[PDB]
C-alpha cells in the first residue's frame, strides 16, 4: 500500500470510531442519519470509512420486496418513511457522484482525497475469482467480528466465492427484461442499480491505476501491466479463451437474437436466498411497460459494453494483452453480429437511441458502422463512415453510392410471403444510418447534403410502388421524412 | 398510523393511454409536436389518475392524512418527462403557477416519493426552472404547523433549500425558533416536534455539536419521546 492511501486526522478518526460503534450495535438507522443529516450543509464532507461502505453495499441488497419483516423489525418507527436499502443506495449514489467531481470549489481537497481512498479500499476487496486487510490501525472496525448484515452475508464475501462475480452479472442481465414479478423486481431494485455503481467505480479505479503508474515505459512492459490493471482483473472473471464469442453472448443474455449457440448460460441462481421470491405483504405499485424494461436493460448492456471498450482501445498497435486474451479488433464483429441478427425492432432502436450521445461515444459509431456493414453483406463494400467523422463532405459524398447501389431499397428476389423479414432488414438499416448521420451533425456542428437528400427521397418511390406491387393496405418504412427533419 | 401521507394521485393511471403516449417519444427525444391526445396540463394530470378535477392540501378536510387505496403509478421519470412538456416558459403567470403547484403536489406524495430513481436528475432540473425564493414563497401549500412532516420530505428530496426555507417560516430568527419549540412541548405535539427538530438541526441557526437548550427540556418531559432523545444525543456528538 503505497499509492492512493491517505492517513486520517483526529477529526475523522472520531467519526470513523463512532460510526463503527454505531454499526456494532446493529443501529443502522443512526448510521444512515449521521451521513444524511450533514450532506447539504457547510463544506465538511463527512466521509464514510470503507468498513462502512461495505456495510452500505450489503444493506443496499436488502430490498423490501422480499425482506419486509427484517426491515420493519430493525426500526419500527421508520421516521423517514423509507427503507434502509432505498436510503443506502441514495447515499452510495450521492457520494459516488461526489467522487466523480473532484473540484476544489467544494468540500475540501483532503476529504475528497480521503473519500477517493475509502472507495478504492473497498472495491479492492472484491477480486474476480475464476468460475481482513485493514490498513487503518487506529480503531476496531466492525467487520472483524461481523460477517452478516441482517441475514445477508456480505458483498466481498459473497462475490469472492468460486465463480460468483460472474453469476452476479449473468443473473441480472437476464432478469432485466423479465415479464415476471420477483425476477424483474430483484433486477430492478437491487442488482441493476448496484451493478451500475460498481461499473462506475472500476471505470475510475482503472483511471487511477493508468494515470498513476510508470510514465514513459516500453510497449512490452506497458502492455504487460495493462493485464494487471483493476478493470483487467474484472474482465478475467469471464474465464474464456474465445472472448469474441463468449463476451457477445454474455452481454445480450435474454434478447431476441438468432441464438446460434444452443449451449447457452446455465440457469443462473440468485445471489441471496429468497431473492427470486416475493413476500406476501409487499404489494408493488409501478406499472413498468415493456418499453421501459427494454430501455433500462439496453442501457445497462450498453454501459457494460462501454466499460469493456474502456481498456480494449488502450492496447497500442503492438501486441495484445495476455491476461484477458481479448483481440480488441474482431470483438466488435461479434457484438455487431448479435445486433444485426436480431428479431425485434423495438429493442434494436433502444440500443442506439441513447440518451447520452456524448458520454457513450467512440464505440456506438463503431458499433453502428459494424451492423450496417453486416446486414448489407448478408442481404444485398468497404465503408468509411466511422473514418469520415471528421469531414462533412467525405461522409456526405459516400452515402450516395450506397443508396445508388440498391442498398436500402427492396430486392426482387423475395416475394410478398417473406415481406416482413424483407421489411425488417431495411428497417434495421434505417436505424443504423440515422445514428451515423446524427453523430455526424453533432460532431461537426451546401449542395453536398442537398444531393444526398434528393437521392434518399427519390429512393422512396421504389418502396411506395413496392407497397402497390405486393398490394399493401398501407405504406412501407420510408426513410425520407425522418431524415429531412434532422437536417432542419 | 400507517401510509397516512399526502397521496395526490387518487385513482389508477390510464396505463394503455399512457403507454400510447410513451411511444412516439424515444425517436422524438433522440431525433410538443404530439399534443393532440391531452391538450392541456389538466388533461395530462388526470391522465396520471392525478385528481378528480382539482391545488392545495385541505387540512380541514383531512387531506394530509389519506389511506393506501392500493393505486398503481407510472414510472416517475416518465411522469416528470411528460409533465415538462407543458412548461411554457414564455407564457402567462396564471398557468405557470398551476404548473408549479402541480409539480410540487406530485413530488410530495408517498407514491412518487417511495418510487423514485436513486439518482435524481429530473427533480433537480424541474426545480431549477423556478426561483428558489419563488418556489418557497409560493410554497408547498401546507399549513405552517404541519409544514414540518412535509418539510422534512421536501428537504429529503431537495436538501439545499433548508436555510432558505426557515426564513419564510420564521420571520435574530432564533427567538422564533425557540418560541416555536414551545407550544409544541407545551402541547403534546411530539411528532411535529420531532420533525421540527429534524428540519431545523444543521442550519445556521441550530448547528451541530456539543455547544439550544432542548436536551434539558426533553430530559424533563420524560415511546415517541425516546427517539427525540437519541436524535438529540447524536446531533450533540457531531
Amino acid at each position: 500500500g503505497a499509492h492512493y492511501f491517505v492517513e486520517l486526522t483526529e477529526k475523522h478518526l472520531l467519526a470513523f470510531e463512532m460510526l463503527n460503534s454505531m454499526c456494532l450495535l446493529e443501529n443502522y438507522d443512526h448510521v444512515l442519519l449521521f451521513l444524511e443529516c450533514q450532506f447539504g450543509k457547510s463544506h465538511n464532507l463527512a466521509v464514510i470509512p470503507f468498513d462502512i461502505i461495505l456495510v452500505l453495499f450489503t444493506l443496499s441488497t436488502l430490498s423490501e420486496y422480499y425482506k419486509e419483516p427484517i426491515l420493519r423489525a430493525n426500526d419500527p418507527y421508520n421516521t423517514s418513511r423509507e427503507t434502509l436499502s432505498r436510503r443506502a443506495l441514495k447515499l452510495l449514489q450521492k457520494y459516488l457522484a461526489i467522487l466523480k467531481e473532484f473540484d476544489s470549489e467544494q468540500y475540501n481537497l483532503y476529504d475528497l482525497e480521503l473519500l477517493r481512498c475509502q472507495f478504492f479500499l473497498a472495491i479492492d476487496t472484491l477480486t474476480p475469482k475464476k468460475q481482513f486487510k485493514n490498513p487503518y490501525r487506529s480503531y476496531i472496525s466492525c467487520l472483524e467480528q461481523r460477517n452478516t448484515i441482517l441475514g445477508n452475508r456480505l458483498l466481498n464475501l459473497k462475490l469472492n466465492e468460486p465463480g460468483e462475480f460472474i453469476n452476479m452479472i449473468l443473473w441480472t442481465l437476464s432478469n432485466s427484461l423479465q415479464e415476471s414479478t420477483p425476477l424483474f423486481l430483484s433486477s430492478h431494485e437491487i442488482w441493476m442499480p448496484l451493478l451500475e455503481i460498481l461499473i462506475d467505480l472500476f471505470s475510475c479505479r482503472q483511471d487511477y491505476f493508468i494515470q498513476h503508474e510508470a510514465q514513459n515505459v516500453s510497449k512490452s512492459l506497458f502492455v504487460q501491466r495493462l493485464s494487471e490493471s483493476p478493470l483487467a482483473v474484472f474482465f478475467e472473471s469471464l474465464n474464456t479463451r474465445n472472448f469474441a464469442n463468449r463476451f457477445s453472448e454474455y452481454v445480450f443474455l435474454n434478447c431476441d437474437y438468432k441464438l446460434p449457440s444452443d449451449n447457452y448460460a446455465t440457469p443462473v441462481h440468485p445471489v441471496y436466498n429468497g431473492e427470486n421470491t416475493i413476500v406476501d405483504t409487499y404489494i408493488p405499485t409501478i406499472k413498468c411497460s415493456p418499453l421501459y424494461k427494454s430501455q433500462k436493460s439496453l442501457a445497462l448492456r450498453r454501459k457494460l459494453i462501454g466499460s469493456c471498450f474502456k481498456l480494449l482501445l488502450r492496447v497500442p498497435d503492438g501486441h495484445r494483452l495476455i491476461t484477458p486474451r481479448i483481440v480488441a479488433d474482431d470483438v466488435i464483429q461479434g457484438i455487431s453480429r448479435t445486433l444485426a441478427s436480431f428479431n425485434d425492432i423495438l429493442q434494436f432502436k433502444k440500443f442506439f437511441m441513447t440518451e447520452n450521445l456524448s458520454q457513450e461515444s467512440y464505440f456506438i459509431p463503431l458499433l453502428a458502422e459494424g451492423t450496417l456493414s453486416e446486414i448489407l453483406k448478408d442481404t444485398q463494400v468497404i465503408l468509411t463512415l466511422v473514418e469520415n467523422l471528421s469531414d462533412g463532405v467525405s461522409f456526405c459524398n459516400e452515402v450516395i453510392g450506397l443508396v445508388k447501389s440498391k442498398c436500402f431499397a427492396f430486392t426482387e428476389q423475395c416475394s410478398q410471403a417473406s415481406y416482413e423479414e424483407a421489411v425488417l432488414n431495411i428497417e434495421k438499416c434505417d436505424v443504423c444510418l440515422l445514428v451515423l448521420l446524427r453523430y455526424l451533425l453533432h460532431l461537426i456542428g451546401a449542395k453536398e447534403q442537398l444531393e444526398m437528400l434528393h437521392a434518399i427521397e427519390k429512393n422512396d418511390s421504389g418502396r411506395r410502388q413496392w407497397a402497390k406491387a405486393l398490394n399493401l393496405g398501407n405504406d412501407p418504412p420510408l426513410l425520407y421524412p425522418i431524415v429531412s427533419q434532422m437536417f432542419g | 398510523d400507517k401510509y397516512k401521507d399526502w397521496h395526490f394521485i387518487s385513482k389508477n393511471c390510464h396505463y394503455e393511454q399512457l403507454m400510447d403516449l410513451e411511444m412516439k417519444d424515444t425517436a422524438y427525444s433522440f431525433l410538443e409536436f404530439v399534443h393532440l391526445k391531452c391538450p392541456s396540463i389538466t388533461n395530462l394530470l388526470v391522465l396520471f389518475g392525478v385528481n378528480q378535477e382539482k391545488l392545495k392540501i385541505n387540512y380541514e378536510k383531512k387531506e394530509n392524512s389519506r389511506y393506501d387505496n392500493l393505486c398503481t403509478i407510472f414510472p416517475v421519470n416518465k411522469m416528470l418527462k411528460f409533465l415538462m412538456y407543458f412548461y411554457s416558459d414564455d407564457d402567462n403567470d396564471d398557468v405557470r403557477e398551476f404548473f408549479l403547484k402541480a409539480f410540487i403536489c406530485l413530488i410530495l406524495d408517498r407514491k412518487v416519493f417511495n418510487a423514485m430513481e436513486s439518482d435524481h436528475r429530473l427533480c433537480f432540473k424541474v426545480l431549477e426552472l423556478f426561483n428558489e425564493a419563488h418556489f418557497i414563497n409560493s410554497y408547498f401549500e401546507i399549513v405552517d404547523k404541519n409544514d414540518f412532516f412535509l418539510h422534512y420530505r421536501l428537504l429529503q428530496i431537495f436538501p439545499h433549500l433548508q436555510s432558505a426555507l426557515l426564513r419564510r417560516r420564521f420571520s435574530t430568527i432564533q427567538q422564533n425558533i425557540i418560541k416555536e419549540f414551545n407550544e409544541f412541548f407545551d402541547c403534546k405535539n411530539y411528532k411535529n416536534l420531532l420533525y421540527f427538530i429534524l428540519t431545523m438541526y444543521g442550519s445556521k441557526f441550530i448547528p451541530f455539536g456539543p455547544k439550544e437548550y432542548f436536551k434539558d427540556c426533553i430530559l424533563d418531559i420524560s415511546v415517541e419521546i425516546s427517539i427525540l432523545k437519541g436524535i438529540l444525543n447524536l446531533f450533540s456528538k457531531i
